[PDB]
């Protein structure tokens, strides 16, 4: 369980890890995390993953709701505080983390940890149990004003390092990307993980 | 009910027709420390202000009602503002109600506050403990800081600006050494007549000498 | 996890004389082994005659008065009257029974004037149970102040002693001294008493500096 | 704690002592464990104490309710039964009410025993408290079934003296209660210590 | 824990119930009778948690009493057990389960006298002969040696004896004073009450 | 718990030339008392002797102890023990069984073997060695015995004084006490003679 | 319980107060705390209270055992050796704490002894409940190698934390100060409580108390 | 649901619901009743059948108890709801006081039904 | 519970107790002798765990004949107790400790006759009467009331009676069948053993 | 607690973190954890300071006899099977877990970690609850055969993000490299601990 995001200049960029872990026996070694909120708004699932998926469409509904009244995309605070909203809610009966990232026509790329029912703003954020050992690698590897490639540098070779400890974490990236263009998407297999020191 | 972004200690004193109110910006998850950047301190109208300990989730839940609650007045405009008592005196209400409905906020709050030349300074816990005294700390501050703190208060019970934050500097700056959950950066909030003035994140200059006087 | 109550320490006694009566208690406000602040006044003035200390949790304290005191002015402004310090008491009991299932950890004692001028002491419990007395205790310290009380005011375990009925010089010094005794064994009492004392014109409030450790 | 009560020809005598104490250390020792409920009615206290004021205080608005209502001075037997009633609503929430009955109507000096489920009796002689199992035995030696008002004190008193004696969370002084048709006169207050070198020597 | 005990013969019913309610280590009210009525030929008796015993009897007996002001008559003994069980059963998982084991005795025209044995979770049986308590064990178990279908009302409790002397020889419990009734066609007949002198 | 279980009180005040000891005489298992013929103080020899408290399984075991351990250092030296050896007798006593502890909280009163010194101690199931010039007090009404030994202690007392006081202590203390009761014993060992008096107490 | 200690330029300091209590009351307040092992050795107990007095004497027999055998200076860190070797047979379970200090040959070492067994080498700690308090002030204003004089003050305004800072701490405080010419004792330096008076006093004549039997005998 | 208030007050100040009520009283067959000296007895008459109806349904004294009994006159209708749920009071009576039933305290408890019907909305 | 009760007269003590032993629901046997013969001046009895009762005595009761065969004079009561108290603390922090509660009855030769009172924790007091189990409730509340030390032996049995049929008036168990020892200067005699003609 | 050793030709760097902390609370704010088994061996304490003390101890001793038998100075592999088989007797008593660093004449520079009383060589290894957060951090920035400063300031990097990232951690860094003229220390002062990403 490993997730990542983060803030640059045209937009934001959120990785995602394919392994579905419980218990020592994985159940789906192959999953896509990602749960579109909207067209240009997307979310990233953490902790218990049947939790996360109900949350994520009691949110792009409320959402969808009210994205038409106004005939524009809500703006990516707005989108916080709809998962904070139900997540702080039903937070006692819910185990799940998610981690909300999106662009709009005015603030730009925006990240908002929604871990545990909280509300931050972050250049970049981590969640999951995989996202526990690196800590020490996004400070020293992260420096701002990074291109859309050169971020997912910085987020698949955090991810790439993440899986490899994390006995809970593993499979292929799923990458996303939004920009005043559209959304992007890139998926890295495990023989195209780049590789770290292993001895 | 879950360890969720526990907090740090929280520290404030009294001065002269003003208070003095800091707190570190760490966010802490269990025993590790994982935000290092959040905004402990929220300005309420000009004269009061609210800082908190414990749960940061549970904390902004609480702090977006009372800005809500804000609004009421300043829509009616009706000459009048809230006085850090009421606000004090709403806030351990309300927070009483979360212990009798056993799912109770866990936070530690300090309410400063200056109404006509009267700064007031206020405490409240998760429990519904409230009082008034000129200095107030909370968690293991009230183990480190709070005994500097009435050794000072003792010799000078009235003080200006001037002391006091330049005190407020010593307070934590000992809370690096034997707080082990504190952190570097800090905020400072000065409320003052001119309303809630809140600089930006500093640092503190400590003196680790100690040990190289360990292989004497 | 989460305890509902937790003990604060504190002591209040109060004593009552012939046509007066003393509330006495300290300030120190504790938990645990952890010190509050020493300004904590627990006597809280309702009416002119009403002042009410209450020994426990403190956080508890606060909302009985505030409560009592908008069961107060609703019963003024309805009942064109004030109550009297005896039914305030019936008042609370009734209070605290609607709470039973999550009982208020508290020590309540009442005082002040009865209808006939006398000093009353009425002492509650957490679970509600009232009764009167002339002398009552609450908190850490009330265990190691009653041989004292059962001396001064009591008047016990003498041979062929005369019964002198109490005074109010005789008791800011039995009710100063037991809490001068009781803050040096005892760690919950002392840094400051406050002593409230009603009389047929009214509250007559002042304050005495007790050992500061 | 200790509470005791009996039924005979001539009425029933109400004696318990007055020491209500938490844990080892006393709480007071003056506590007034008897209740008033009517003139004609008296009621107890037993286990919590408050628990005993405020039911009986409850039973004593629903004892002026029917007597405000019918005006028919409602009878010990109605009395419990109203007392079971509202005590087995809450059943099983945690009260713990130990107490007894007295009163006088046209069947005569009923007395009852009600517990905390609701269990309602009637008989001749009980007891009740911490410390009851003491006075079974001094007070079931000898009987006479029409009892000298005096003497009836004097084994109402010897039985309380002995009993707080034994047990050490029974004791304070003693109060007494006599039961009459139009109603109940309290006997004496008086301390346990000194009555102790009448039976002594 | 108190003793009940009952017998069907061909023409009668005869019930006895131990007349003692006991706290701790003492007697509260050693005669006390636990033989309800719930009409003229049907009884009823319980035992089980003190309140639960007193309390739940009731509820059986208004109602039953209601019955038969609408209707003009009683409940048929079978009907009884019936509308005893499906209110037992009903309040069993609410939120207060009563503890109570019940014998039903009454009398029809057509079934005769009838006795209905029941548990503290409402499982009715139809048996000639049954018992509550631990002194089952001691009791039941010679009535299964003397018992006959043809046997007599009047060696009923010539043979009862035999049962209740063993209480007091072998079993712990005091239980001085029986009640013994006895139900039939022509309605309630009470007994003697056993005692040992 | 185990300490409240089985009750029991002791009191030791230090006079000027003289001091004095007392305890209750009350036995019993919880509720239930027994006896007042329990006897918890127990002569040491001249000039010195020892209360104990808490439950009454070691308090006579560790008496017959006592006198064992001090019939050996009687008669091997020319001269009687002096109280402050014995402090430490009684700490090593109960120090052995640390990890097994027995239950009491023995205290010793007395006076210098040598002329007029007095001392006094107390201990618990720790054993640690207490010394005050004023009182010693210790059992399950302990809290309500400091209320009258601070207020009632004179700093120099003759054998008159002596006795009222710790008397009246006793007296008072014990009444909130439900667990202690039963009469009181007092010692008083005056220069030249000891003397034993049985108090008047409340019966309860 | 609150003790700490400093080390100064010529020498240690080792402050505790004389309070005593069962986690409720005071049992003593003059109680002492700081004990004697050797001439130019103390130590000072905290926790269970016994459990330091047992410890510190089977440590200072075993000294004079060393010393009059070897007739020689005894070793500071010796003694902290015996202490934490004789406390981990033990496991930990003794909640016995200690603080180590004096003067040996080579210089002035303080150490302080965990129940566990755990050591530290260091100028200044504390222990018991009011060690938190008591350590603030010695963190902000301490200073390298202070003179005896400003050690001794700052050991004054030290103790006062742990005092009005925590209950379970209070009464006195006896000064101890070493240094390399002998051994020196100081008691009650400073009086933190002024109310040591009263406004009532109770005396009573002989044949207050009314005593049932009696018996005299005399030696 | 259905609420409005049905009976209301005349510019004379009489009711026209309850008076047309007292009405069908009057329209009904007609019963009577006496207090004994140490019994009571009740009466009403029967309007004359053919050789068709059966007695048991259309008796029209009834009983409330052992205690207590009961006659109506009026219409046949709102006779029997009354009669069911005084029975009703009646065994709740003795379920909540073992003491048996009054006949004024029944009695009351009825008549305070017929006045609930008045002031209740839609009733 | 099972149930014991001594009374120390001037020159005499009587004891009695019940001798049904019960176990589950049932009482096995009525006869069970609980007053056992531990020399010629001394006897004794106890109660406890089933097995533990005749397990501890015969050890405290033979090892007083091995001291009368040494000496040629049996021990005094005084020297019983004491014996018998530090022998039962000692098996208390043993893997096995012993329930107990037992009555020590002797006549010395100088004191006379003595009763002696220990339980359980093995503490020893010395008192005229003491009672044990259950019955210790309903039972010792009437000795205080009809007791003197003066009183006769006649009386003693008298009131004896009184305290045990309470037994069956209040208390839950039946316990009918009760025995009657006691020792004088002569040393030990028995009664008849105390029934209940029901 | 975080401790931190590394492996390379000349010698070993061995850090760790002068806080100790009991419970929530800090037992001493500087406290060296390096103490030295036998002349050119040391040892990293982790676990409980306690027992590690007392394990030091028992070590050094066995250590004195059996370096006196064989008039050499013992190997560093010879004091691991010390530690280790004095850890798995006491494994269920002693919780404490050491990580075993030192250099020979002939073996060279040698960490083994002696945790649950195991034995194995590592290029680099690290222990305690801090230890933990560094994983990925190492990962990407080791190379074999650094050099030695480097190698000092690869350890003086990692100990000090730690601290920061660490709760229970922090204080001021210790250095240990063992050359063949003797063994280097180092204590790093708080104001110079490397500065990394603050925000």
């Amino acid at each position: 369980t490993t997730i990542m995001a983060v803030e640059f200049d045209g937009g934001v960029v959120v990785g995602s890890d394919s392994r579905v872990s419980a218990g020592e026996a994985v159940v789906n070694r192959v999953f896509d995390k990602l749960s579109p909120l909207h067209q240009h708004i997307y979310c990233a699932l953490s902790g218990s993953a049947a939790d996360a998926q109900a949350i994520a469409d009691m949110a792009a509904y409320q959402l969808e709701l009210h994205g038409m009244e106004l005939e524009e995309p809500p703006l990516v605070l707005a989108a916080a505080n709809v998962v904070r909203n139900i997540t702080y809610k039903y937070r006692e009966d819910l185990s799940a983390h998610l981690m909300v990232a999106g662009w709009d026509q005015r603030e730009g790329g925006q990240v908002y940890g929604t871990m545990s029912g909280m509300l931050i703003r972050q250049p970049f954020a981590i969640g999951g149990s995989g996202s526990t050992y690196i800590y020490g690698y996004v400070d020293a590897a992260y420096k701002p004003g990074m291109s859309p490639e050169e971020c997912r540098r910085f987020t698949t070779n955090a991810i790439a390092l993440a899986m490899k400890r994390d006995g809970s974490s593993g499979g292929v990236i799923y990458l996303a990307t939004i920009t005043g263009a559209g959304v992007d998407h890139r998926v890295i297999l495990g023989d195209e993980l780049p590789r770290f020191y292993d001895e | 009910q879950n360890p969720m972004v526990t907090g740090t200690s929280v520290l404030g004193l009294k001065f002269e027709g003003g208070v003095v109110i800091a707190a570190d910006m760490l966010g802490s998850y269990g025993s590790l420390a994982r935000f290092r950047n959040i905004s402990r301190i929220m300005r309420v109208n000009n004269s009061t202000m609210l800082g908190a300990s414990g749960d940061y989730a549970d904390f902004q839940y609480l702090k977006q009602v009372l800005g809500q609650m804000v609004i009421d007045e300043e829509l009616l405009g009706d000459g009048h503002s809230y006085s850090p008592k009421a606000i004090h005196s709403w806030l351990t209400r309300a927070m009483y109600s979360r212990r009798s409905k056993m799912n109770p906020l866990w936070n530690t709050m300090v309410i400063g506050g200056y109404a006509d030349g009267e700064s007031f300074l206020g405490y409240v816990d998760m429990l519904g403990v409230a009082y008034e005294a000129p200095s107030l700390a909370t968690g293991y501050g009230a183990y480190l800081a709070q005994p500097l703190l009435r050794e000072v208060l003792e010799k000078q019970p009235v003080l200006s600006q001037t002391e006091a934050r330049e005190l407020v500097e010593r307070c934590m700056r000992v809370l690096y050494y034997r707080d082990a959950r504190s952190y570097n950066r800090f905020q400072i909030a000065t409320v003052t007549e001119k309303g809630v003035e809140i600089e930006g994140p500093l640092s503190a200059e400590t003196n680790w000498d100690i040990a190289h006087m360990i292989s004497g | 996890r989460f305890s509902p109550y937790a003990f604060n320490g504190g002591t209040v006694l109060a004593i009552a004389g012939e046509d007066f009566s003393i509330v006495a208690s300290d300030t120190r406000l504790s938990e645990g082994f952890s010190i509050h602040t020493r300004d904590s006044p627990k006597c809280y003035k309702l009416t002119d005659k009403t002042v009410i200390g209450c020994s426990g949790f403190h956080g508890d304290c606060l909302t009985l008065t505030k409560i009592i005191e908008a069961r107060l002015k609703m019963y003024k402004h309805s009942n064109n009257k004030a109550m009297t310090t005896g039914a305030i008491a019936a008042m609370l009991s009734t209070i605290l029974y609607s709470r039973r299932f999550f009982p208020y950890y508290v020590y309540n004692i009442i005082g002040g004037l009865d209808e006939e001028g006398k000093g009353a002491v009425y002492s509650f419990d957490p679970v509600g149970s009232y009764q009167r007395d002339s002398f009552k205790a609450g908190g850490s310290a009330s265990a190691m102040l009653q041989p004292l009380l059962d001396n001064q005011v009591g008047f016990k375990n003498m041979q062929n002693v005369e019964h002198v009925p109490l005074s109010l010089d005789r008791a800011m010094r039995l009710v100063k001294d037991v809490f001068i005794s009781a803050a040096e064994r005892d760690v919950y009492t002392g840094d400051a008493l406050k002593v409230c004392i009603v009389t047929k014109e009214g509250i007559r409030g002042e304050t005495v500096p007790l050992r500061k450790d | 704690t200790t509470t005791l009560a009996f039924k005979f020809q001539h009425g029933v005598i109400v004696a318990v002592d007055s020491r209500a104490s938490a844990g080892n250390y006393i709480a007071t020792l003056k506590v007034n464990k008897v209740i008033e409920i009517n003139p004609y009615l008296l009621g107890t206290m037993s286990g919590c104490a408050a628990d005993c004021l405020y039911w009986e205080r409850l039973l004593a608005k629903e004892c002026r309710l029917y007597y405000l209502r019918n005006g028919e001075r409602i009878s010990v037997s109605a009395a419990s039964k109203l007392l079971s009633n509202m005590m087995c609503q809450y059943r099983g929430m945690g009260l713990s009410m130990g107490s007894m009955i007295c009163g006088w109507d046209k069947k005569g000096p009923g007395l009852y025993y009600v517990d905390e489920n609701g269990t309602r009796l009637s008989g001749n002689m009980f007891s009740t408290g911490s410390g009851n199992s003491h006075a079974y035995g001094v007070m079931d030696s000898g009987y006479r079934p029409d009892l000298s008002i005096e003497e009836a004190y004097d084994l109402g008193r010897r039985a309380i003296v002995h009993a707080t004696h034994r047990d050490s969370y029974s004791g304070g002084v003693v109060n007494m209660y006599h039961m009459k048709e139009d109603g109940w006169v309290k006997v004496e207050s008086t301390d346990v210590s000194d009555l102790m070198h009448q039976y002594r020597e | 824990m108190e003793y009940l005990i009952g017998i069907q013969g061909p023409d009668y019913v005869l019930v006895a119930s131990d007349r003692v309610a006991a706290s701790n280590i003492v007697q509260m009210k050693d005669d006390h009778d636990k033989m309800f009525k719930m009409s003229e030929k049907i009884l009823l008796l319980c035992v089980g948690e003190a309140g639960d015993t007193v309390q739940f009897a009731e509820y059986i007996q208004k109602n039953v009493q209601l019955y038969k002001m609408r209707n003009g008559y009683e409940l048929s003994p079978t009907a009884a057990a019936n509308f005893t069980r499906r209110n037992l059963a009903d309040y069993l998982r609410s939120r207060t389960p009563y503890h109570v084991n019940l014998l039903l005795a009454g009398y029809d025209e057509h079934e005769g006298p009838a006795l209905y044995y029941m548990d503290y979770l409402a499982a009715l049986a139809k048996a000639p002969f049954a018992a509550h308590g631990y002194g089952a064990f001691l009791t039941l178990s010679i009535l299964d040696r003397y018992y006959t279908p043809t046997i007599s009302r009047e060696k009923a409790v010539e043979l009862l004896r035999k049962c209740l002397e063993e209480l007091q020889k072998r079993f712990i419990l005091n239980l001085p004073t029986f009640s013994v009734r006895i139900i039939d066609r022509n309605g309630i007949h009470d007994l003697d009450n056993i005692s040992f002198p | 718990s185990i300490m409240s279980y089985n009750g029991g009180a002791v009191m030791a005040m230090k006079g000027k030339n003289c001091v004095a000891i007392a305890a209750d005489r009350r036995f019993g298992i919880q509720a239930q008392m027994v006896t007042t013929d329990f006897q918890k103080i127990f002569p040491m020899g001249d000039r010195l002797y020892i209360g104990l408290a808490g439950l009454a399984t070691d308090v006579q075991t560790v008496a017959q102890r006592l006198k064992f351990r001090l019939n050996l250092y009687e008669l091997k030296e020319g001269r009687q023990i002096k109280p402050y050896t014995l402090m430490s007798m009684v700490a090593n006593l109960l120090y052995e069984k640390r990890f097994g502890p027995y239950y009491t909280e023995p205290v010793i009163a007395g006076l210098d073997p040598k002329t007029f010194k007095p001392f006094i101690c107390s201990l618990d199931l720790i054993g640690c060695p207490m010394v005050t010039d004023d009182f010693v007090v210790s059992g399950t009404c302990t809290e309500q015995m400091y209320g009258m030994c601070e207020s009632l202690w004179e700093p120099n007392m003759d054998p008159e004084h002596l006795f009222e006081t710790i008397s009246q202590a006793m007296l008072n203390a014990v009444d909130r006490d439900a667990v202690s009761g039963m009469g009181v014993i007092v010692h008083i060992i005056e220069k030249d003679k000891i003397t034993t008096r049985t108090l008047k107490a409340r019966m309860d | 319980t609150t003790i700490a200690g400093l080390v100064f330029q010529d020498g240690v300091i080792l402050g505790a107060d004389t309070r005593a209590t069962n986690d409720s009351v005071v049992a003593d307040k003059i109680c002492e705390k700081i004990h004697f092992i050797a001439p130019k050795i103390y130590c000072c107990g905290a926790g269970v209270a016994a459990d330091a007095e047992m410890t510190t004497r089977m440590a200072a027999s075993n000294m004079e055992l060393h010393a009059l055998s070897t007739g020689r200076e005894c070793r500071v860190a010796t003694v902290t050796r015996m202490l934490r070797q004789t406390l981990f047979r033990y496991q930990g379970y003794v909640g016995a704490s200690l603080i180590v200090g004096g003067v040996d040959f080579t210089g002035p070492q303080l150490y302080s002894v965990h129940p566990h067994g755990s050591y530290s080498r260091l100028p200044f700690t504390a222990l018991g409940s009011g060690q938190d308090a008591a350590i603030a002030v010695l963190e902000d204003r301490f200073q390298p190698n202070m003179t005896l004089e400003a050690a001794q003050e700052l050991l004054v305004e030290a103790i006062t934390a742990g005092i009005l800072g925590d209950l379970g701490s209070g009464g006195n405080v006896d000064a101890c100060v070493i240094t390399a010419a002998g051994a020196k004792m100081l008691r009650a330096l400073s009086s933190p409580t002024k109310p040591i008076e009263r406004s009532s006093q109770y005396r009573f004549a002989p044949g207050t108390t009314p005593v049932l039997s009696q018996t005299v005998v005399p030696l | 649901s259905y609420d409005r208030a049905i009976t209301v007050f005349s510019p004379d100040g009489h009711l026209f619901q309850v008076e047309y009520a007292q009405e069908a009283v009057k329209k009904g067959s007609t019963a009577v009743g006496v207090r004994g000296k140490d019994i009571v007895v009740l009466g009403v008459e029967k309007k004359s059948v053919a050789k068709l109806q059966d007695e048991r349904t259309v008796r029209k004294i009834c009983a409330l108890d052992d205690n207590v009994c009961m006659a109506f006159a009026g219409l046949t209708a709102d006779a029997r709801i009354v009669i069911n749920r005084a029975r009703v009071e009646c065994q709740s009576h003795r379920l909540t006081v073992e003491d048996p039933v009054t006949v004024e305290y029944i009695t009351r408890y009825i008549a305070s039904l017929k006045q609930r019907y008045t002031q209740s909305n839609g009733r």
